[PDB]
């Protein structure tokens, strides 16, 4: 669905002293820190970020530490897939306990057999004993289906 | 090849004084004389 | 175990085949030679001692005989445990008992050309009279073997399970055959790695 | 193949009957075997199910084995004889081999 998010934020960044002569260089110095590491604030992973502008304060420096320290509102892309609705995912390991499926060729899912309805069934290969389809209730094959649609509990549910 | 060139298995004793026995790896097949023998095993190294 | 049973016995248990067809066999040649006539009568004489005559009572005598040491199916007859052990041990190259018996002859035959000096003593400490074994062939080997006790064991496992008095006997039900799966140790790859 | 098949069934002693009956009889023999690829240590573990080259077996000094797969066959003393795999273990190959 719409599982993508972009939200401006704002937050209370901490600027070396040596890179006093530019903030945004310490700021961006960090902020390559916070891409792709997730954001627990808003419980999402960085994505993207821009608009890197400061509250002009003329950032207030420590008490005690030379860094100092100023508000600055950039706009986040984080992705939040807090079991929202429907979603879809390419598979990459397929074994009678659980299926792995990667969504949007990073994040990873383990659908286990249980939260799978019952009626699905595995078939184990010769060349390989788990690498092998776990054929639906209606007998198609899943492998070359690389895309499975879903709901996701936080993990993900395949029970109807 | 060996029926084909003067060997032959017999049913009842097909079986002489002068005469030797040929064997492949187990199963008797023919006899043939000592002199045949030899000549089997050169033409059929031969052809090999 | 080692076992000793009489030439004589399995050849005329291997083949319907008369007396006078052996010894036209064994030294139908060169009409009345001396050592291999007399010899061959001897031992015809000392089997007919004791021994029976057609193939079939020799056959049933025999199994009656062997039926112990052989792990054959205890049930179903008696002459069939004959052929069992004509097709099982006597000479497994051979499948053709009529060519069996043939080469019999002849080993017999040129036995006892070395009896009588006919033939120099072969070496088996040459490499003449020798071949290698390999790693793969001695492994199937090995495999097969491991296999085999493990159908006997799981033969012997659906055997205690009809013997106790009756705790589930059903050789229709799946279930019950996964029962005695399990029921057995269903590993041997650790035994080979384990011979390895 | 040249193994053959094992029987079992229910022995009714014979006592004077001489063909001690039994009806039960089950005969099941192993069609062939199966020698798989070593697959990393089968049972999935939410990674891409790779292979294991000898080269890691040697690493983390463990033995370089393979699943053993079994076909067996059954009789229930008529002509069913359907089949199933068996898995007995998994056994060492042997490096470049086959």
């Amino acid at each position: 669905d719409l599982s993508l998010y972009k939200q401006t934020v704002d937050l209370y960044l901490s600027i070396a002293p040596g890179h006093s002569r530019d903030p945004l260089n310490a700021i961006q110095e960090h902020m390559d820190s916070m891409i792709l590491s997730k954001l627990p604030r808003i419980n999402g992973i960085v994505l993207a970020y821009d608009n890197i502008r400061f509250l002009e304060k003329s950032a207030k420096v420590m008490y005690d530490s030379p860094f100092s320290f100023i508000w600055v509102r950039v706009d986040v892309l984080v992705f939040s897939p807090k079991k929202g609705d429907c979603l879809e995912g390419k598979i990459n390991l397929v074994s009678p306990s659980h299926i792995g499926l990667l969504i949007l060729g990073i994040f990873n899912a383990s659908i286990p057999r249980k939260s799978i309805p019952k009626d699905w069934i595995f078939i184990e290969p010769d060349t390989t004993e788990e690498q092998g389809r776990w054929k639906t209730n209606d007998g198609n094959i899943l492998e070359p289906g690389k895309d499975l649609e879903f709901v996701v509990d936080g993990q993900g549910t395949l029970a109807n | 090849l060996l029926l084909s060139l003067g060997v032959d298995p017999p049913s009842v004793v097909g079986h002489e004084s002068g005469w030797g026995c040929v064997q492949l790896d187990g199963k008797i097949v023919g006899w043939c004389t000592y002199k045949l023998a030899k000549h089997v095993a050169d033409v059929l190294r031969l052809m090999k | 175990n080692e076992y000793l049973i009489p030439s004589m016995m399995i050849l005329k248990a291997l083949l319907e085949t008369s007396d006078k067809e052996i010894f036209e066999g064994i030294v139908g040649k060169d009409l009345g030679n001396t050592f291999l006539t007399d010899r061959v009568e001897l031992m015809l004489r000392a089997y007919k001692s004791y021994g029976l005559y057609s193939q079939t009572e020799t056959l049933q005598y025999l199994g009656s005989k062997f039926r112990v040491v052989l792990g054959v199916a205890e049930d179903l007859t008696d002459v069939e445990v004959g052929r069992f052990l004509l097709q099982k041990v006597v000479l497994v190259h051979l499948r053709e008992a009529k060519d069996k018996f043939r080469l019999l002859l002849f080993m017999i035959r040129k036995l006892y050309a070395l009896v009588a000096g006919e033939c120099c003593a072969d070496n088996p400490d040459s490499p003449q009279h020798q071949e290698i074994l390999l790693g793969g062939f001695l492994y199937g080997q090995i495999l097969k073997e491991k296999i085999e006790d493990w159908l006997n064991s799981i033969r012997a496992q659906i055997n205690l399970d009809v013997r106790r008095s009756a705790p589930g006997v059903d050789f229709s039900d799946r279930k019950y055959l996964t029962r005695v799966f399990s029921k057995i140790n269903n590993d041997i790859g650790t035994k080979l790695q384990y011979f390895l | 193949k040249e193994i053959g098949e094992k029987c079992a069934f229910d022995s009714i002693t014979q006592e004077e009957g001489g063909a001690l009956k039994f009806g039960n009889k089950i005969s099941f023999r192993v069609d062939e075997v199966q020698i798989a690829k070593p697959m990393l240590s089968s049972r999935e573990r939410s990674s891409i199910n790779r292979k294991v080259y000898p080269a890691e077996a040697r690493e983390r000094l463990t033995t370089y084995k393979s699943r053993l797969v079994l076909k067996f066959s059954w009789s229930v003393n008529g002509g069913p004889r359907q089949s199933e795999m068996r898995e007995v273990g998994m056994i060492p190959i042997m490096v470049r081999s086959n």
